[PDB]
């Protein structure tokens, strides 16, 4: 039934946080969801320190999409470097009262953060939902 | 960590890379330091240069990298100060090594200034010898010139809180020997109304053409030499000094129009120092008129040297003409006639209302607030113009509330903070980040509070008074309970207290609405608490528990608070009945007031004497209390010691004279008592003799003359005739007769009516 | 043209004008009338002996003075009608009115005051006008020195500024009309403001010094008071001819300065140098042959539809290559063949299309050597660039040319003194 | 199809030129100042043989010792060597040469561009999967922290990485060879600006007879770069006063400093947050001429000005004959 | 900054103000006094005090107002209203020149001192403080206790003061009044000096 499959896919996108079981979008557009899904796969894989597969998928699924859109590939390639830096009593007293910090005894990537916000999951699921509704 | 081949490669593999730099501070590679900064008086001259280059490269970290590395960085810097033996042999090392070492020392002083450098005299001796021998004889080399430049830069930074003569001589010789190459570029044509080269008139409102210095080394040398010479030269006696010359003054005026920003700034500083330092120079408005345009134009150049600050100089000029000759401010008129006052006010309004602030914007706003307070110091025009906004008072209350909240948070968390911060920073704690901001707001409020119309129509709020009382109480309590933070955290709060008491002392005066409010909420109790503190009253003793507090707060200057406390008490008793008098005397007894009478600060003495005047002002009882509380020779000694040429001392003298006036009116017994004493009659005689021709002693003032005439008038049945005859014999009839010819109508009329009454009674 | 001539020029004319592209005409005038002509004081003395330096003498004696530095004393103590003859076409004096309505000193500068024995304004204008296609900045100053003793200690009754050249009863009755751009000195208002722009400045007073300047790059008229520069007052005023203009009530009196024999108070040279620097920054921040001009037909120039005519630039490398070819040709022309051979060697060494430059240079060198051999055994295309650049700058100044497709964009070509700035 | 305002003929243009051509002589149809321009161009571009011969022709050379002194003073050989190394492709050696001959101060931005060009050079050398990993490691170690200071540097980084992952447009541009020449010219100009003051001092202090080819004495130059802005404290605004347009307390719209304890001993001024005014004015006219336009071959900028003048004449319907040869 | 004998900070004055045929009571209490001795540019008021009157309209037995006062010293504060500056603080003291002259001439001291003749001879004057008479103007600001009965106070006075006896004469002026409403005051007596100082 239409509603059952729609609900299952929406839950897999929202409840779980994995792209697989999206094969419909993978093999049926024939009319921006494909590029968005591939970019989301790239970022999701690069969130873990895995690189080789990220390079392979970048060369395989995002290389043909260069003629139309070019800036998003630039942002992805920049993230490929900047991922290691963008993502993650006494001191509190000093910060709140004096705006000063003690040394530790040892003797503006807003765009990239926007590429890592979890709201991307919601907007991707929303785009899939809208396309699926308007196509059926 | 070995021969030059390794060090050169390491240095060439460490340029601009912060990662390897911060890696070298990790444990496996720290062994390089044991050889890097252990430099003996041997091992070639190439090895020393390589080691110094490596040290300079490693210590080049951006602030977040410094935070990452930690205290090992500052340990390295301290080892550079304390265990390097190159400063001692400055005259014997090679020139290039000296240059590299001075550059390293500059960086170290720029990154970690608190650490003490113990070897300044060696560098001063080396600098003096080097410049006096090599430079002035033109047998110099490139590295020596650059070394002199670096040494001047290093000497400029010192805080400073016989060799001075040698240094001043060397600096002046530098200045002359470099500037003499450019004097022939001065040009100025002018027209004077009644040949050439007479230079008869240089009040022509114009300044010569710009003077351009091609050589960059000459630019740097001239600028830094002028700055340091400005630092030293006033402590050097002699005649025909550089500052007083005319050709040099013209040279600097021409330099004002140059291209180098440092040149313009140092020219401004050299031209403006005499107003703050030299006396009577303030009556030279022509030079200010011809200078001010460039001081204003200096606000727009972006890269400014750290030793230049247009805000501070402009504020200092305004404060000078406010303090010395109010009701006429040539700076304020010159600025108001040419639209720049309005620009300053508009920029203040813009900065007050930014969407998001930080430290720099907070400091800019503080500066603007201070300058706006300077505008409204002695002119009702700007008071009303600023008050027409009806939004400043909200921000004033917001700032005061913020400081109160911060102080409350600190006092609540006292025990935990002391427990967790007593081993490392036992008595070294930074001050609260808000001190300057609230200080500026309090200055602005104090400036506003001088106009009675504003006190009666637009400042007639209760929130202001409540906030002032809260700040006073909280600051004094913070002094009482948290004396473990030392002087660095304590001095700003005592300054705040001194400012806020002075701001209060206007609200509490008569014909002001909020006097009843302040009396209801009990300012007298707070002042009574503050006046018995051994930290303030020096004629008391400390208990057995406060020793730590006393040693923690021994070297703090506290006299503004005492003067303003006595000021408030004076204003509380101005034109009041005996009920309020006896109430305040019930709270604060006479003993404290008499205890503040021998303070080593002149302002405290003045305020104590004025309060004594207002206390005995029309009171038959408090005069008896004061007479019992001691007898008269003290007043004569005070009037003999005090210098009438000083403003505060003159105020004290007038206070004592009017104390005598009030003393000589309670009863006939007091009249005879004050007539009997003979010395005071000698002081009156010495006061009255002074005239226009003889204006040396007591400055030929009129208020003192009126006070003495009032004393004589109050001195008036056969006993009265006897006193009249005694006054005639003592030499007063001739004095009052000769007073008829004075230059002020008041003393003439008082003298003629007194003389008529005296003759009529005689 | 010894340095004595330079000293005479610097002493005669206003300083800020010699730094503009109008100094060519002044040099031309002086060279035409050259017949009448440390050591700086000597030249000043020579000028004073026969010229303008010295003393009107009844009550308000004036005398002119030069400053003279004694360098030797410093190091010892501290060490270890002429302009009528010259034809000077810029304004230099006020103009006496035919009707006896105002008295001005014989100089026309030293003192101007409306005639008391003759309330209606007394108005006048400078003797010469301002050509609109020769200058870049003009600036004169006034100093009021008497008030009606009724208005205020800080309020006058003067209208000073410029008047648009080709009615006057309106000027006499009110103070101005539709053709006057000035700064009314009684209410602090800009003449004919009428745009809610009544917030410009305050009225001036007794000893204030006021400058009324016009800038031809923006096309604006501005005023300054006591040294500080108030902003632009009127904008978009190109292609107009103006004349200095003053109007006084029978109580006031002024003293003018046009910059001939007195220093200004505003420091106009700095304000001019800022604009000069802005212009300079704007300007400067096979396919390499200069063949015959193709757009000549039948002798008359015809234009194409292409936007640009010179496509040379440093991005494509065409400009350096053309410059190298030109330098080699200039070297060949005027002796200096070994220098050209060395230049060819350096060009060969540096390169790792330039081969065309190398081949062309070597061919030219071989031809010149062959001709030299023929000449010995028998018994300029680069100056034109500098000359034509000067001529084209002069032409662009002569006919008022637009900035960029607009009569309001700044005309940056005006702020270039080619000889004094680029070549030196 | 026709100009319209003024179409100069050949004779009219010749007369127009000859009207003012006479002014060239009495400032220094011949141009007496062109030999000095030729010498300046020959020295600035580090053409050793041409500079030597031209200096000899003007009388500044009398033997081989003066040749050595000239070549040492103006650093012609070393600058040519650095330029040649950068052009050839070897760049780390160029950095080593710069550090050795001149000093570390030359590099302690141009270093970022040099590191980039090194990255492109090694990429190009590789094209004659672990390779990508090694280059990612290299870039992440060396260039990331420098690139984290502005925005356009980032754009450079992801342009490089998009090229790297590529097996287009605006990429063949960055893969072209002319980038090497542009970088080399930039380095040459930077070195000239670096070593000018020593040349001035050596000419002045020593009683040398050599000429100052850069920024002749009858001018003014400086090494700094200052900015002048009118949207700040001045008297150019009307007599109108704005007012507060906010109500939120300042404390509601608001760390990094470090607190250090000391250890007669001398202390120095603390310069922590003293340039507050410069960073605060940014939330509310520059000396290009003197500071940045002596440091180019004067003939180059004369050519630039000539081209601009010809175009400006064309736009405004004024027709003048061109220059032929 | 100078204060004289009879303009001391706390010195009373009593008398009457004659309107129509009636004359109401009056009382003046000085509060603050200071007069410049040299060049003056600032706009701080020279005198300020209270002007309590009683016996006015039946709506209130007595009304008290606070008033500020500027003295005339022939430099930047000349006799007429033209010589004064144009400031919002001073603009309440200004009226046409003819009415100023007509009001000044009615004082038997302004005449004894002597259209454009007065302005011309003003500059000859010297040291206004060493004079038998001092001329000044007073203007009301607001109500004393309130900070009400149909009485307007948007006019100003024309005070003249005799220094040797302490007499104060003057006329009230406003556009919509009888144009001659006069008042006379006496010292109304003092042997002690309670003094204050603003900070």
């Amino acid at each position: 039934v239409l509603l059952e499959a729609n609900r299952i896919s929406t839950s897999l996108l929202h409840e779980r946080n994995l792209l697989p079981l999206i094969s419909w979008i993978n093999e049926n557009k024939k009319t921006i969801l494909e590029f968005q899904a591939r970019l989301q796969e790239y970022i999701e894989l690069l969130k873990v320190d895995n690189y080789t597969d990220a390079i392979v998928c970048f060369q395989r699924f995002l290389l043909p999409f260069v003629k139309s859109n070019f800036t998003d590939l630039k942002l992805a390639s920049g993230l490929l470097i900047f991922i290691k830096y963008c993502n993650d009593k006494k001191d509190r007293i000093f910060q709140h009262f004096f705006h000063k910090s003690l040394p530790r005894i040892t003797s503006d990537f807003e765009r990239y953060l926007n590429l890592l916000d979890d709201q991307r999951w919601s907007v991707l699921n929303d785009l899939f939902l809208s396309d699926f509704y308007s196509m059926y | 960590a070995y021969s030059l081949e390794n060090l050169k490669k390491i240095s060439n593999s460490l340029v601009g890379d912060q990662l390897a730099k911060v890696d070298y501070f990790l444990a496996p590679k720290c062994q390089i330091f044991q050889c890097l900064l252990s430099i003996e008086q041997s091992d070639g001259v190439e090895l020393k240069n390589a080691k110094l280059d490596l040290l300079y490269t490693l210590l080049h970290l951006e602030p977040q990298q410094r935070d990452i590395v930690g205290t090992y960085y500052f340990d390295i810097v301290s080892a550079i100060y304390k265990s390097m033996s190159l400063a001692s042999s400055f005259t014997k090392n090679n020139s290039s090594t000296n240059y590299k070492y001075i550059k390293l020392l500059n960086l170290c002083a720029g990154v970690y200034p608190n650490c003490g450098f113990p070897d300044l005299q060696y560098l001063q001796n080396g600098f003096i010898q080097l410049v006096n021998h090599k430079f002035l004889r033109s047998k110099c080399k490139i590295d020596e010139v650059v070394t002199i430049i670096e040494l001047l830069k290093l000497f400029l930074l010192v805080d400073e809180k016989y060799q001075d003569f040698k240094m001043a001589e060397s600096l002046e010789h530098i200045i002359v020997k470099i500037s003499s190459k450019y004097l022939d570029q001065i040009s100025l044509k002018y027209i004077v109304r009644l040949p050439f080269d007479n230079k008869g008139v240089d009040c022509t409102r114009a300044i010569p053409k710009k003077i351009n210095i091609s050589n960059m080394y000459d630019s740097s040398l001239l600028s830094l030499a002028l700055l340091l010479y400005l630092r030293y030269h006033y402590m050097i006696p002699g005649d025909r000094k550089l500052r007083n010359d005319a050709t040099f003054k013209m040279f600097v005026l021409g330099l004002l129009k140059s291209n180098d920003v440092n040149i313009r700034c140092v020219a401004l500083k050299f031209l403006l120092q005499p107003y703050f330092t030299e006396d009577k120079k303030w009556e030279d408005t022509r030079t200010l008129e011809k200078i001010l345009p460039y001081l204003v134009k200096s606000f727009n150049y972006d890269p400014l040297p750290w030793w230049f600050d247009p805000f501070d100089m402009l504020d200092s000029l305004i404060v000078l003409y406010n303090e010395i000759t109010p009701m006429n401010n040539p700076v304020l008129t010159t600025l108001a006639h040419t639209n720049v006052i309005f620009c300053i006010l508009s920029r203040f309004a813009q900065c007050l209302s930014l969407p998001q602030h930080n430290e720099a914007t907070l400091k800019t706003t503080t500066k603007f607030i201070k300058i706006c307070a300077s505008f409204a110091a002695s002119d009702e025009k700007y008071r009303l113009l600023l008050l027409n906004d009806t939004l400043l008072l909200n921000h004033l209350e917001y700032g005061l509330e913020s400081h109160i909240t911060l102080i409350q948070d600190f006092i609540s968390l006292k025990d935990e903070i002391k427990e967790t911060t007593t081993e490392s920073h036992s008595m070294c704690l930074p001050p609260i980040y808000d001190h300057d901001f609230v200080a500026a707001w309090l200055l602005l409020l104090k400036s506003f509070s001088r106009s009675v119309s504003a006190l009666r129509t637009t400042l007639k709020r209760n929130k202001i008074a409540q906030l002032l009382l809260q700040i006073l109480s909280k600051t004094y309590t913070l002094t009482k309970e948290c004396y473990f933070a030392g002087q660095d955290f304590m001095k700003p709060e005592i300054m705040i207290m001194g400012i806020t008491l002075g701001s209060i002392c206007n609200f509490v005066v008569e014909f002001s609405n909020l006097q009843s409010f302040m009396l209801r909420n009990g300012i007298i109790d707070i002042i009574e608490k503050m006046l018995t503190d051994p930290l303030f009253n020096s004629k008391k003793a400390w208990d057995d528990n406060e020793d730590e507090r006393r040693i923690a707060l021994q070297g703090i200057p506290v006299h503004e608070v005492k003067a303003n406390s006595l000021w408030v008490l004076r204003h509380l008793m101005y034109n009041c009945q005996n009920e309020e008098k006896f109430q305040l005397l019930a709270k604060i007894p006479m003993n404290l007031i008499l205890d503040f009478i021998n303070d080593p600060c002149w302002a405290v003495q003045a305020q104590c004497f004025q309060l004594l005047r207002n206390l005995t002002c029309n009171s038959r009882k408090i005069v008896n209390i004061l007479l019992e509380k001691f007898l008269f020779e003290f007043l004569a000694k005070k009037m003999r010691l005090l210098n009438p040429l000083d403003t505060q001392q003159k105020k004290a003298m007038e206070g004592i004279l009017y104390i005598i006036v009030n003393l000589a009116a309670v009863n006939e017994n007091k009249k005879q008592l004050v007539i009997e004493q003979d010395e005071i009659l000698n002081i009156m005689s010495e006061i009255l003799v002074e005239t226009t021709t003889d204006s040396s002693s007591n400055g030929n003032d009129s208020n003192l003359k009126l006070a003495c005439l009032w004393v004589l008038n109050n001195l008036l049945t056969r006993a009265t005739v006897e006193r009249c005859r005694k006054l005639v014999e003592v030499g007063l009839y001739d004095l009052v007769r000769k007073n008829i010819t004075d230059e002020s109508l008041s003393v003439r009329e008082k003298a003629r009516t007194l003389l008529y009454h005296m003759d009529l009674l005689l | 043209m010894d340095d004595v001539d330079r000293e005479f020029i610097n002493c005669l004319f206003p300083s800020y004008l010699l730094q503009q592209p109008v100094a060519y005409d002044l040099w031309i005038l002086y060279l035409q009338h050259r017949k009448l002509f440390l050591t700086r004081k000597e030249i000043w003395s020579k000028l004073m002996n026969l010229g303008v330096l010295g003393t009107n003498d009844d009550y308000l004696i004036q005398v002119y003075k030069y400053f003279y530095p004694d360098v030797n004393d410093f190091t010892l103590r501290f060490g270890v009608d002429i302009y009528k003859i010259l034809g000077y076409f810029l304004p230099s004096r006020w103009q006496a009115q035919p009707n006896n309505s105002l008295q001005l000193s014989q100089d026309g500068i030293t003192h101007l005051q409306p005639n008391p024995d003759y309330v209606d304004f007394a108005v006048t204008w400078a003797n010469k006008s301002l050509p609109d296609n020769k200058l870049t900045i003009f600036y004169y100053e006034i100093k009021v020195l008497s008030v009606t003793s009724t208005e205020s200690a800080e309020n006058s009754n003067i209208v000073i500024g410029y008047k648009l050249v080709e009615s006057i009863n309106k000027c006499q009755k009110y103070g101005f009309d539709l053709n006057v751009f000035g700064y009314c000195g009684f209410d602090g208002l800009i003449t004919n403001s009428t745009e809610q722009s009544k917030e410009y400045a305050k009225p001036f007073g007794r000893d204030d010094v006021i400058g009324c300047g016009i800038n031809f790059i923006d096309g604006s008229i501005f005023f300054t008071k006591n040294g500080i520069h108030l902003g632009n007052a009127f904008t978009d005023l190109n292609d107009l001819e103006f004349v200095p203009y003053v109007a006084l009530r029978p109580g006031n009196s002024i003293k003018t300065n046009f910059g001939l024999n007195e220093d200004f108070v505003f420091d106009i040279i700095g304000y001019q140098d800022k604009w000069k620097s802005l212009a300079y920054e704007h300007i400067c921040r096979l396919k390499f042959l200069l063949g015959e001009d193709n757009r000549f037909i039948d002798g008359k120039l015809v234009r194409p539809d292409v936007n640009n005519i010179n496509n040379l630039s440093v991005d494509d490398g065409s400009l350096p290559n053309t410059l190298n070819v030109m330098i080699n040709d200039y070297l060949i022309h005027e002796g200096l063949v070994d220098v050209a051979k060395g230049f060819l060697k350096d060009l060969q060494k540096d390169a790792v299309e330039s081969k065309d430059v190398i081949r062309h240079n070597e061919r030219q060198i071989m031809k010149e050597e062959r001709m030299v051999k023929i000449r010995q055994e028998l018994r300029c295309a680069l100056e034109n660039v500098i000359s034509n650049t000067r001529a084209m700058l002069s032409t662009l100044l002569e006919y008022n040319a637009f900035g960029s497709t607009n009569s309001s964009d700044p005309r940056y070509y005006k702020a270039i003194n080619f000889d004094e700035d680029v070549l030196n | 199809f026709t100009y319209g305002k003024k179409c100069f003929t050949k004779e009219e243009w010749k007369e127009q030129v000859a009207k003012y051509s006479a002014m060239g002589e009495l400032y220094a149809p011949i141009e007496p100042t062109l030999p000095r321009l030729l010498l300046n161009y020959f020295v600035s571009m580090a053409y050793e043989d041409s500079s030597i011969r031209m200096a000899k022709e003007l009388g500044f050379i009398r033997n081989n010792k003066d040749i050595a002194v000239f070549n040492d003073l103006y650093k012609i050989k070393e600058r040519f060597h650095i330029k040649h190394l950068i052009k050839l492709g070897r760049i780390n050696e160029a950095m080593e040469e710069i550090n050795s001959i001149f000093g570390l101060e030359v590099l302690e931005d141009l270093h970022f561009k040099l590191l980039l060009l090194n990255l492109i050079e090694m990429i190009r050398s590789h094209h004659q999967n672990d390779f990508i990993l090694n280059l990612i490691q290299y870039s992440q170690n060396k260039l990331a922290i420098k690139a984290s200071s502005s925005v356009k540097k980032m754009q450079e980084l992801e342009l490089a990485m998009t090229l790297l992952l590529f097996p287009p447009k605006s990429l063949q541009n960055l893969y072209s060879i002319s980038l090497r020449s542009k970088i080399a010219d930039l380095v040459n100009e930077k070195l000239l600006k670096f070593i000018h003051p020593r040349i001035q001092f050596e000419i002045s202090n020593n009683n040398s007879k050599f000429p100052d080819l850069l920024n002749s004495d009858k001018k003014i130059i400086t090494q700094n770069f200052t900015v002048y802005n009118n949207n700040l404290v001045n008297g150019s605004n009307g007599t109108k006063i704005t007012h507060i347009s906010s109500d939120q307390p300042i404390n509601e719209k608001m760390a990094n400093s470090v607190w250090l304890n000391q250890r007669a001993a001398t202390t120095f001024h603390n310069l922590e947050n003293k340039n507050y005014w410069n960073q605060t004015s940014e939330l509310l006219f520059n000396n290009y001429y003197s500071s940045e336009f002596p440091y180019e071959p004067r003939l180059t900028q004369i050519m630039k000005l000539w081209c601009w003048c010809e175009n400006q004449l064309h736009h405004n319907q004024i027709g003048v004959p061109r220059v032929e040869n | 900054t100078v204060c004289t004998n009879y303009l001391r900070p706390r010195m009373q004055f009593t008398g009457y103000q004659i309107s129509g045929y009636k004359r109401y009571q009056v009382t003046v209490n000085l509060k603050t006094v200071d007069l410049p001795k040299k060049d003056c540019t600032s706009l701080s008021p020279h005198l300020s005090g209270f002007l309590s009157i009683r016996g006015l309209t039946n709506q209130h037995p007595e009304i008290s107002t606070y008033f500020e006062a500027y003295a005339v010293n022939h430099k930047e504060l000349g006799f007429l209203s033209s010589s004064w500056k144009d400031e919002p603080v001073l603009n309440e003291f200004k009226a046409t020149d003819q009415t100023d002259l007509e009001h000044w001439i009615n004082f038997p001291s302004f005449r004894q001192l002597f259209i454009s003749r007065i302005f011309s001879q003003e500059k000859q004057f010297d040291n206004y403080l060493n004079e038998r008479f001092i001329f000044m103007k007073w203007k009301e600001k607001f109500l004393v206790p309130d900070a009400v009965d149909g009485a307007s106070y948007d006019g100003f006075y024309y005070i003249v003061h005799d220094q040797v006896t302490g007499n104060i004469q003057g006329f009230y002026y406003h556009q919509d009044a009888e144009k001659f409403q006069q008042l006379e005051l006496v010292p109304s007596l003092e042997s002690s000096d309670c003094s204050f100082e603003f900070a």
